[PDB]
C-alpha cells in the first residue's frame, strides 16, 4: 500500500530535481512539470510529448517498453480533463 | 460541525469592485476544491468560479473571466472572490461550496464528488441608488355599502434604498388577513412594496388601523393611520 | 457547455403523492450528478450524491436514479415542508452547471380572488406622483391575469406585479399590482379600472374608481 506512494513520492522528487537542472527555452514551450503521473520536459507547442511509463507502478516491468503521452496545445498550454486537472494518454501503462 | 461563513456583501457601484470572503471551520481547508456560486434575486442557481491546491486549476464561468478572481489563503482557511468592473447581473446571494477530489495514483486519473457544503451566502447588490428611507402611503376602504360587508385597506411602501423593509399593523396585534407583498425594484432603482389587510366591513369608523413601517438601513421608523375617504 | 433540462419547472401535489422530478443532460456525465433541495431563504443543501446515493440524516422517502443522460429525483410520499425549490447539478465538466429548478407546489381546489382597488393618497398627490393599486386576494391557483384601463385605454409598461408565497393556512396566492403615472396624466384621466382574469372566475371581473377619489 504505502510503499507504493514511497515509489511515487520518489518519483516525484526525482523529477523535480531532474528539472531543476534545464536550461531555459528558446522558444514557445509548455513549461515543464509533474503533472502528478509522469515528469514532463519543456515541450514545444502544438506537438505531442512521449515518456516510458513511470516505473512506481507496479507492473512497470511488463510495460517497460510502453509509453505515456500529452499533448501541448498552440496555445503554448498543456492539454487539461473535463474539469481542468492534468491530463495524458497513459493507456498503455494501465493494467 | 463543519462550516462556511461568507461575508463582504453589500451595496456596491457598477464599475467598482467588491471582495468576498469565505472563512471555513471543522475540516482541512487545503485537502479540498472551493467553489463560488451565485443566484440572481428571483432566479435559480448559477456557478461562477472553482479553484483547488495548487491554484493553477482555476475555473471562471464564462460571463466573469477576466474580471472576477477567486482566491484562498489556507494560512488563514479563507476563500475569496475578488469582484472588479461590477455590473447588474452580478447583482445575486453568492454562494461558497466545498468540494472534495481524489486522486488514483496507479490510473492517473482525478475523480470529483461534487458540492457537499455551503454557506449561508452573502448579498451583493450593484446600484447607484443612495440609503433612502420609504414614504408612507395610507390605501383606504371605500364602497360605501351601508354597514358593509368584508374590507381591504393597507400601507404603500414606496421609494426606498436598500432592501429589507419590516411591516406591522397595530404594533402586530393585528396578524389576521395580513398580506404583505414581496416588494418589486422600480425602473428608477428604488424599490416600492405593498402590505395589506382585509377587514370586516362594520369594524370600520371604530377599529383603528395603523400600519408600522421600519427600514433600518436608514433608521426610519413610522407609523401611518389608515381611514375611510369620503367623496 | 453541458446543458442540465430540468422538468418541470413547476408542479403540483398533495401531500402523499409521489413526486417524479426529470433532469436531462445534453452530454453523457456518467454518474457525476446531485439534486438540491433550497427552503426559502435558505442555501441549497444536497441530498441525493452520486446520482443515487442519499446523504447521511435525509428522509428515506428521497431516492434519485438514472445514469449518463437520464437522471430522476423522487419523493414517494411528499410531505408539508419538502414543498420548496430543487434542482439537479452535474459536476462532470466545467462550467459547472444546474437544472432551472423545480418550485414544489401544494394543491388545493380553485378560488376566485377577491378583487380591492384603490386609488392615489392625497398626500402623494402632493409629492407629483399617483399610484394607483389593484388587490387580488386569496386566490388559486397562482396563474392570474391582471389588465389597467384608464378611460378604457388598455395600459402597457407602467405597472408591475408582485406576488405572495403560498399561504401555510389556506394555500391560496393573493398578487399586489401597480399601475404608476404622472399627478398630470392622473389628472386629466377619467375613470380608472382594474380587469381581472382568473380561473376560479367565469366572466372578468373589473373594480372601478373615478376620479375624484369616490
Amino acid at each position: 500500500m504505502d510503499f507504493l506512494f514511497e515509489k511515487w513520492k520518489l518519483y516525484s522528487d526525482q523529477c523535480h530535481h531532474n528539472l531543476s537542472l534545464l536550461p531555459p527555452p528558446t522558444e514557445l514551450v509548455c513549461n515543464r512539470t509533474f503533472d502528478k503521473y509522469s515528469c514532463w520536459p519543456d515541450t514545444p507547442a502544438n506537438t505531442t510529448a512521449n515518456i516510458s511509463c513511470p516505473w512506481y507502478l507496479p507492473w512497470h516491468h511488463k510495460v517497460q517498453h510502453r509509453f505515456v503521452f500529452k499533448r501541448c496545445g498552440p496555445d503554448g498550454q498543456w492539454v487539461r480533463g473535463p474539469r481542468g486537472q492534468p491530463w495524458r494518454d497513459a493507456s498503455q501503462c494501465q493494467m | 460541525q463543519v462550516q462556511l461563513v461568507e461575508s463582504g456583501g453589500g451595496v456596491v457601484q457598477p464599475g467598482r469592485s467588491l471582495r468576498l470572503s469565505c472563512a471555513a471551520s471543522g475540516f482541512t481547508f487545503s485537502s479540498y476544491g472551493m467553489h463560488w456560486v451565485r443566484q440572481a434575486p428571483g432566479k435559480g442557481l448559477e456557478w461562477v468560479a472553482v479553484m483547488w491546491y495548487d491554484g493553477s486549476n482555476k475555473d471562471y464561468v464564462d460571463s466573469v473571466k477576466g474580471r472576477f478572481t477567486i482566491s484562498r489563503d489556507n494560512s488563514k482557511n479563507t476563500l475569496y472572490l475578488q469582484m472588479n468592473r461590477l455590473r447588474a447581473e452580478d447583482t445575486a446571494v453568492y454562494y461558497c461550496a466545498r468540494e472534495k477530489d481524489h486522486y488514483d495514483i496507479l490510473t492517473g486519473y482525478n475523480y470529483y464528488y461534487g458540492l457537499d457544503v455551503w454557506g449561508q451566502g452573502t448579498t451583493v447588490t450593484v446600484s447607484s441608488a443612495s440609503t433612502k428611507g420609504p414614504s408612507v402611503f395610507p390605501l383606504a376602504p371605500s364602497s360605501k355599502s351601508t354597514s358593509g360587508g368584508t374590507a381591504a385597506l393597507g400601507c404603500l411602501v414606496k421609494d426606498y434604498f436598500p432592501e429589507p423593509v419590516t411591516v406591522s399593523w397595530n404594533s402586530g396585534a393585528l396578524t389576521s388577513g395580513v398580506h404583505t407583498f414581496p416588494a418589486v425594484l422600480q425602473s428608477s432603482g428604488l424599490y416600492s412594496l405593498s402590505s395589506v389587510v382585509t377587514v370586516p366591513s362594520s369594524s370600520l369608523g371604530t377599529q383603528t388601523y395603523i400600519c408600522n413601517v421600519n427600514h433600518k438601513p436608514s433608521n426610519t421608523k413610522v407609523d401611518k393611520k389608515v381611514e375611510p375617504k369620503s367623496c | 457547455d453541458i446543458q442540465m433540462t430540468q422538468s418541470p419547472s413547476s408542479l403540483s401535489a398533495s401531500v402523499g403523492d409521489r413526486v417524479t422530478i426529470t433532469c436531462r443532460a445534453s452530454q453523457g456525465i456518467r454518474n457525476d450528478l446531485g439534486w438540491y433541495q433550497q427552503k426559502p431563504g435558505k442555501a441549497p443543501k444536497r441530498l441525493i450524491y452520486a446520482a443515487s446515493s442519499l446523504e447521511s440524516g435525509v428522509p428515506s422517502r428521497f431516492s434519485g436514479s438514472g445514469s449518463g443522460t437520464e437522471f430522476t429525483l423522487t419523493i414517494s410520499s411528499v410531505q408539508p415542508e419538502d414543498f420548496v425549490t430543487y434542482y439537479c447539478l452535474q459536476h462532470n465538466s466545467n462550467p459547472l452547471t444546474f437544472g432551472g429548478g423545480t418550485k414544489v407546489e401544494i394543491k388545493r381546489t380553485v378560488a376566485a380572488p377577491s378583487v380591492f382597488i384603490f386609488p392615489p393618497s392625497d398626500e402623494q398627490l402632493k409629492s407629483g406622483t399617483a399610484s394607483v393599486v389593484c388587490l387580488l386576494n386569496n386566490f388559486y391557483p397562482r396563474e392570474a391575469k391582471v389588465q389597467w384601463k384608464v378611460d378604457n385605454a388598455l395600459q402597457s409598461g407602467n405597472s408591475q406585479e408582485s406576488v405572495t408565497e403560498q399561504d401555510s393556512k389556506d394555500s391560496t396566492y393573493s398578487l399586489s399590482s401597480t399601475l404608476t403615472l404622472s399627478k398630470a396624466d392622473y389628472e386629466k384621466h377619467k375613470v380608472y379600472a382594474c380587469e381581472v382574469t382568473h380561473q376560479g372566475l367565469s366572466s372578468p371581473v373589473t373594480k372601478s374608481f373615478n376620479r375624484g377619489e369616490c
